[PDB]
RNA sequence: UUUGUCUGGUUAAUUCCGAUAACGAACGAGACUCUGGCAUGCUAACUAGUUACGCGACCGGUCGGCGUAACUUCUUAGAGGG
């Protein structure tokens, strides 16, 4: 599949309302999430998936530089 | 009558940005008249190295280049909104007066 | 209203004191340095920073608190302004970011020999080809000296040193004196631009391998 | 059986090519490295053979090429800053610049026919030009990967030749790979074709004219001549298909095959040979800023 | 029709040369005209030198800006020079300017090719270039 | 003093072992063979490095260097 | 031939402008023309005592030569060098006074008007009166 | 710890050649950035000018004197060339 990381999420941004970021280049067919092991709250690092790498960087790059809970938003090849 | 005017510290930068609005503007066919090229203002500022005045007396210059360009084109004034959202890369900055 | 000249002068000063003031407040966030992005719908200020955790605060608490004192104090509209953080890719070839890093251990307190060797090991693994680190100050004993910690290659003059040497100079604030921490790295090459520069040393002269061809030894034609 | 008839001087710089005009027997175009163009009229004089008439400057850097018109006044050029001018002899006017490539001309040719301008250079390409300054055909064309040293017409063919040792044959305005000639060893440097549009001799680094037909597409002959080859140009009447060494001017004559002699004057090095078209004219420019003139 | 320059320096002259019946006038003032007289011989030089049958198709007209005195001066014969010899190359044959460069060359060679020396600058230190200041031991 | 250092008399001497069958006795064509046949930076290292590889083909048709 | 100022000498025609502007006895002479200073940086009065005649035909030859001018231009041309004692030298600006005066004058015999941008010009009669005296020295040699 | 880095020739320079138990290199020098000098070849323009005009003023000439259509020599300043 297109496997590529995100990063700087925040605590009350849910996996369901993070489909909507990415949604306007492909729909997420899963959400695959670290979480912390003291506190089993959002680690904030994890792999989302995308389909075809066409679909792999047209979603980056408007994902890069993006506005989440007043942040620029990170992304990288996985 | 209305004239984009661009200034920069760089050139690199406000010659890309002033070559891709002459190609957004004549692959429209606006009547477009070219970049005219006003001179570069120096800021100079020349200091003494020394912060207490003890050594053989080295000096100090600084200086900073303001490139000033512009275009000048004749359309309706509201088709002029869709060629300046391009522009937006750093360094140069855009006034438009009519 | 107010010339040119003056306009980019006053520019120039908002990024010397918002580079400033970030660097006083910001110790813990790994703040290397700001970019300011300016249309007029909003006016967009990015931190760049390595570690956002704590940029934030409380659930957002600071960012939003920053947003509120550039607002405040250099006389913001209300509303024209908003605070993102972006993630810097590599610590190690970023010398603002690695010299809080040292000044971090050494304000917490370290052996100041096994400080910079591990500053100057997490550089030398990090990609980079060269560094050198001075902390000089009163180091042993009650007399100040020079102690300098290298690795590798360093380019020291011409106008090379603009774009392929990373510097800074932290102060750290310990009970007897202060001491100075420099860390310069230079850039590895990465000719692309990816992590590095782009044009490449002036001095480095880049052969291109011969093709291998042998020769025909005979008149011969071929159509189409 | 041919002899050395003198100098001519409006030069300060090497010359590279000559072009002459078959309704004009006393004027010559002489291109050089002082960046100029010569109109020259031949008085054909007892102390100075022919003297300057009118030199066009209109190039920046070392032009390599001069072709003349159907009428000569109006001649085609190409230099090494990559553009190509057209000159009216007697207004001395730059009338069209034709800009796109990007890199430095080599050697350019003129038709008989009304609008053909073919021309080649240094930056992997090959154009055909259109009198309009507007290019005949869309350049893709998947072109020699070496400087294209030299292009040629026959009077529906482009012949070309390059620093990647096959010359080549092409079809006129399809611009397709259609013949690959591959003989040599060492780069190529000049072609011609001959006053017919039969055969083409092939020389270049090694000083060897390989002399293929170029109506058919097959190698007919060999010629191991001396040293790194300048130029390779005919005789208009006299079947000889001679060529321009370094320190000399080599003839053949192809019924035996036989050097006919050699044209004897770090020697300074024969850069041009062009016959005006009636024959016994044979011309010589040098590094040394002299332009000789050969006759029998 | 040419008009083409001549500097020394940031002196800079330009003859405006077309076809008449002869004339050289330089800012509207001819050359019989100009201030300094102990230097009239060198706006005069080509006058003196070529003749003035070798003018005798031309108006010339000099506009000049710049420098001092003695470097518009300068800047006048070799504008006045190189307006000549670009009418005999555009409009007269070229063994013409062959005559003329080597009668207008082997004379004096700023009649025809230009000075490229101009001020080198001041640095600090010393109240020139090189001078430097008096420097007191004891 | 116009002598040539290091780099413009070793780089030259390394483009010359290789690409020998392009280059030639005048300078101006050897100083367009220096940039399809190497990456160098700035034109003034280029033209003295065509400038040795000139005089080094000046020399070294007539024996062993 | 036909003679304009730009075409003669300028050591004579000032001088006979001067002869012109003294024999015609229109141009009105003020009551301190013989005590006067004339800038800052002067030491003395003039050596002739038909300054103020030459003064006004240089003035009418520079709006001859250059109009669109006024009296702060004036000042501007007719400046000098300041000797200050064991200071250096400097350049010190030309009196107004003098300027206005000859200004005025040289417009009270209808000779000299203003100009549409506020300074100064020549009238048609004051372009005839200065030409026919450069046809007039035209001819003295 | 030494040779590499020297008897010598050469260089503005441990810059190079040459000799040679040394062979290949790194920093400094040099390269590099900025400025100065060239372009009738390109891009060119009422906040820059030339010139062919049209008219006014003065005895063909003078006009920084008033406004128009072509060009980029003079002004500005980039991209390459050198």
């Amino acid at each position: 599949a297109a496997a590529a990381a995100a990063a700087a999420a925040a605590a009350a941004a849910a996996a369901a309302a993070a489909a909507a970021a990415a949604a306007a280049a492909a729909a997420a067919a899963a959400a695959a999430a670290a979480a912390a092991a003291a506190a089993a709250a959002a680690a904030a690092a994890a792999a989302a998936a995308a389909a075809a790498a066409a679909a792999a960087a047209a979603a980056a790059a408007a994902a890069a530089a993006a506005a989440a809970a007043a942040a620029a938003a990170a992304a990288a090849a996985a | 009558r209305i004239r984009i005017t661009l200034t920069s510290r760089n050139v690199k930068s406000l010659e890309k940005v002033c070559a891709d609005l002459i190609r957004g503007a004549k692959e429209k066919n606006l009547k477009v008249k070219g970049p005219v090229r006003m001179p570069t203002k120096t800021l100079r500022i020349t200091t003494r190295k020394t912060p207490c005045g003890e050594g053989s007396k080295t000096w100090d210059r600084f200086q900073m280049r303001i490139h000033k360009r512009l275009i000048d084109l004749h359309s309706p004034s509201e088709i002029v909104k869709q060629i300046t959202s391009i522009s937006i890369e750093p360094g140069v900055e855009v006034e438009v007066t009519i | 209203q107010i010339s040119k000249k003056r306009k980019f002068v006053a520019d120039g000063i908002f990024k010397a004191e918002l580079n400033e003031f970030l660097t006083r407040e910001l110790a813990e966030d790994g703040y290397s340095g700001v970019e300011v992005r300016v249309t007029p719908t909003r006016t967009e200020i990015i931190i760049l920073a390595t570690r956002t955790q704590n940029v934030l605060g409380e659930k957002g608490r600071r960012i939003r608190e920053l947003t509120a004192v550039v607002q405040k104090r250099f006389g913001f509209p209300e509303g024209s302004v908003e605070l993102y953080a972006e993630k810097v890719a590599t610590r190690g070839l970023c010398a603002i970011a690695q010299a809080e890093s040292l000044r971090y251990k050494l304000l917490g307190g370290l052996a100041v020999r096994r400080a910079c060797y591990g500053v100057l090991r997490f550089i030398m693994e990090s990609g980079a080809k060269g560094c050198e680190v001075v902390v000089s100050g009163k180091l042993r004993g009650q007399r100040a000296k020079s102690m300098k910690f290298v690795d590798g290659l360093m380019i020291h003059s011409g106008d090379p040193v603009n774009y392929y040497v990373d510097t800074a100079v932290r102060h750290v604030l310990l009970r007897q004196g202060v001491l100075g921490i420099k860390v310069k790295i230079m850039l590895p090459w990465d000719p692309t631009g990816k992590i590095g520069p782009k044009k490449p040393l002036p001095d480095h002269v880049s052969i291109v391998e011969p093709k291998d061809e042998i020769l025909p030894t005979t008149p011969i034609s071929e159509q189409k | 059986q041919m002899t050395l008839r003198g100098t001519l001087k409006g030069h300060n710089g090497w010359v590279t090519q000559i072009a002459t005009t078959p309704q004009f027997p006393d004027m010559i175009l002489s291109a050089s490295r002082d960046k100029t163009i010569i109109m020259w009229k031949l008085t054909r004089d007892e102390t100075n053979y022919g003297i300057p008439q009118r030199a066009l400057r209109g190039h920046s850097h070392f032009v390599s090429d001069v072709v003349i018109s159907s009428d000569g006044q109006f001649a085609l050029s190409g230099s090494w800053d990559g553009t190509l001018r057209l000159w009216d002899l007697t207004t001395g006017t730059t009338t069209r610049r034709f800009v796109g490539h990007t890199k430095d001309v080599l050697s350019v040719a003129f038709s008989s026919d009304n609008r053909q301008i073919v021309s080649g250079s240094r930056d992997k390409t090959i154009k055909l030009w259109n009198t309009l300054g507007v290019c005949k055909y869309t350049v893709q064309d998947e072109s020699h990967s070496e400087w294209v040293s030299c292009v040629r017409f026959s009077p529906p063919i482009i012949v070309s030749c390059g620093w990647d040792k096959l010359v080549k044959v092409w079809n006129l305005a399809n611009c397709k790979l259609k013949t690959n000639h591959i003989g040599h060893t060492g780069y190529l440097n000049t072609v011609t074709v001959s006053p017919d549009g039969s055969l083409c001799a092939s020389g270049g680094k090694d000083g060897q004219a390989m002399l293929w037909d170029l109506n058919e597409g097959k190698h007919l002959y060999t010629l191991d001549g001396g040293d790194i080859i300048n130029a390779l140009c005919f005789s208009p009447n006299r079947y000889w298909l001679c060529a321009a060494t370094g320190p000399s001017i080599k003839i053949w004559d192809l019924e035996g095959k036989i050097i006919v002699d050699e044209l004897k004057q770090e020697p300074p090095q024969c850069t041009s040979l062009a016959w005006s078209a009636d024959g016994q004219t044979l011309f010589a420019g040098y590094t040394d800023n002299l332009v000789r003139v050969w006759q029998v | 029709s040419v008009q083409v320059f001549g500097r020394k320096k940031t002196a800079t002259a330009v003859a405006h040369c077309k076809r008449g019946n002869g004339l050289i006038k330089v800012n509207g003032r001819p050359l019989e005209m100009i201030e300094p007289r102990t230097l009239q011989y060198k706006l005069l030089e080509p006058v003196l030198l070529l003749g003035k049958e070798r003018f005798a198709g031309v108006d010339i007209r000099v506009r000049v800006k710049g420098g001092g005195h003695v470097a518009q001066i300068y800047a006048i014969r070799q504008s006045i020079s190189k307006a000549l010899v670009a009418y005999y190359q555009k409009y007269v044959d070229e063994a013409s300017k062959k005559e003329i460069k080597d009668i207008l060359i082997q004379y004096d060679r700023t009649l025809l090719v230009a000075d490229p020396r101009r001020c080198e600058s001041k640095k600090f230190g010393g109240p020139g270039a090189r001078a430097r200041y008096q420097k007191s031991y004891r | 003093g116009r002598v040539r250092t290091k780099t413009v008399k070793k780089a030259a001497r390394v483009i010359i072992e290789k690409y020998y069958t392009r280059l030639g006795n005048d300078f101006h064509t050897n100083k367009r063979v220096c940039e399809e046949i190497a990456i160098i930076p700035s034109k003034k290292l280029r033209n003295k490095i065509a400038g040795y590889v000139t005089h080094l083909m000046k020399r070294i048709q007539r024996g062993p260097v | 031939p036909g003679v304009t100022v730009k075409d003669v000498n300028q050591q004579e025609f000032v001088r006979a402008l001067a002869a012109f502007l003294k024999k015609s006895g229109k141009l009105k002479v003020p009551e301190w023309v013989d005590t006067v200073k004339l800038a800052k940086h002067k030491e003395l009065a003039p050596y002739d005592e038909n300054w103020f005649y030459t003064r006004a035909a240089s003035t009418a030859r520079h709006l001859y030569l250059r109009g669109g001018a006024g009296v702060g231009s004036m000042t501007k041309i007719y400046g000098g060098r300041q000797r200050n004692g064991v200071m250096p030298s400097h350049f010190s600006r030309g009196s107004k006074s003098v300027a206005r005066r000859v200004l005025q004058a040289l417009e009270g015999l209808k000779m000299v008007e203003k100009d549409q941008d506020g300074g100064r010009k020549l009238t048609p009669q004051g372009q005839r009166d200065l030409d026919r005296i450069a046809g007039q020295v035209a001819a003295a040699n």
